[PDB]
């Protein structure tokens, strides 16, 4: 959607784009030429530098601060006119019906994951965001590997290489028995 | 008329522009449109003592304070 909105950004500044595999290209530059900041209005008042993104044709595309303009629609749904939070505040709520021993550990254990939260100062613009949040003396501490993919990949290469794990499977003629209704109370 | 006097060989008898006698919406009418005139002076002094306050509707890629409205003001 974010990208959707970029192709909104391309309209905006007159790129003439409605195809998926314009999309892919724009999906690109989301990983490739688009990052954070972690100051929204003040860098909004301040003048960017519209960096040209070059197409695999070489056509110049400047983008200015929207790189990381798209990105406080993640922090600010409203943007896109869809209420929400922001993940920051929704993650709080999820702290709120924890417990204050252990969101203390909570706040230890941030396990960032997804493709998706891979920019500069991401994380570090997110302290920022729950320090604002969270109340004082409260210590924050993120995880989130530079593999925040494969780290459920190799999850499972661990969790489908156990022998407790026949249980946690389910066999083939078990659905095959009855149904699936089985499986989810076996998937709570 | 002179220069064809004193010219001998402009043959006269001459029907100079010699010619050929040449002789001599629907969308509206549809099964469903109805194409009314808003009375623009009726419509136009009806809205017109409506007034509008405006206070800074700015919105072109500013960001402080996700929600924005336009003619911020009242009147």
């Amino acid at each position: 959607d974010v990208s959707r909105f970029l192709r909104l950004y391309l309209r905006k500044e007159g790129y003439d784009f409605h195809s998926s595999s314009e999309f892919e290209i724009v999906k690109a530059i989301k990983e490739r030429a688009c990052y954070l900041s972690i100051n929204p209005q003040k860098d909004e008042t301040l003048e960017t530098e519209k960096a040209q993104y070059y197409l695999p044709d070489g056509s110049t595309i400047e983008i200015g601060p929207s790189r990381f303009r798209a990105p406080e629609l993640l922090f600010r749904p409203d943007l896109i006119g869809e209420e929400s939070e922001g993940i920051h505040e929704v993650l709080v709520f999820a702290i709120q019906k924890s417990d204050m021993d252990l969101r203390r550990t909570l706040f230890s254990n941030i396990v960032l994951s997804g493709g998706s939260t891979l920019f500069k100062g991401f994380g570090d613009r997110l302290l920022s965001e729950v320090k604002k949040l969270a109340p004082k003396d409260v210590k924050i501490r993120i995880s989130a590997p530079q593999e925040r993919l494969y780290s459920t990949w190799i999850g499972g290469s661990i969790l489908a290489s156990l022998d407790t794990f026949k249980k946690m499977w389910v066999s083939k003629k078990e659905y095959e028995e009855d149904g699936a209704r089985s499986i989810h109370r076996k998937t709570f | 008329d002179p220069k064809y006097a004193d010219l001998p060989g402009i043959a006269r008898n001459e029907p100079d522009v010699y010619e050929t006698s040449d002789l001599p919406q629907e969308e509206l009418t549809s099964t469903s449109v109805e194409h009314i005139i808003v009375n623009p002076n009726a419509a136009y002094d009806k809205f017109k003592d409506k007034r509008v306050g405006t206070k800074g509707l700015d919105f072109s890629d500013r960001i402080g304070k996700t929600k924005r409205t336009g003619y911020e003001s009242g009147e």
